[PDB]
């Protein structure tokens, strides 16, 4: 199956 | 570090790299848990890394 991307939070510090 | 795309990936935010399946994309860093910063046709975004495969 295709994966699920996580939730993101953070952009690039 | 290399890896390569497994699966397809439309971004979410402009931040994030489009993936192809067969893509590849030289590590950066970790960003958070699953999102990892990388290099990709001389752009540098992020892209989930369940989506990847690390090469050798």
């Amino acid at each position: 199956q295709p994966p699920v991307p996580p939730p993101r939070k953070k952009r690039i510090s | 570090r290399q890896c390569k795309v497994l699966f397809e990936y439309i971004p979410q935010n402009e931040d994030e790299l489009e993936l192809k399946v067969g893509d590849i994309i030289d590590i950066n860093e970790e960003v958070e848990e699953g999102w990892w910063s990388g290099t990709l046709n001389n752009k540098l975004g992020l892209f989930p890394s369940n989506f990847v495969k690390e090469l050798e």
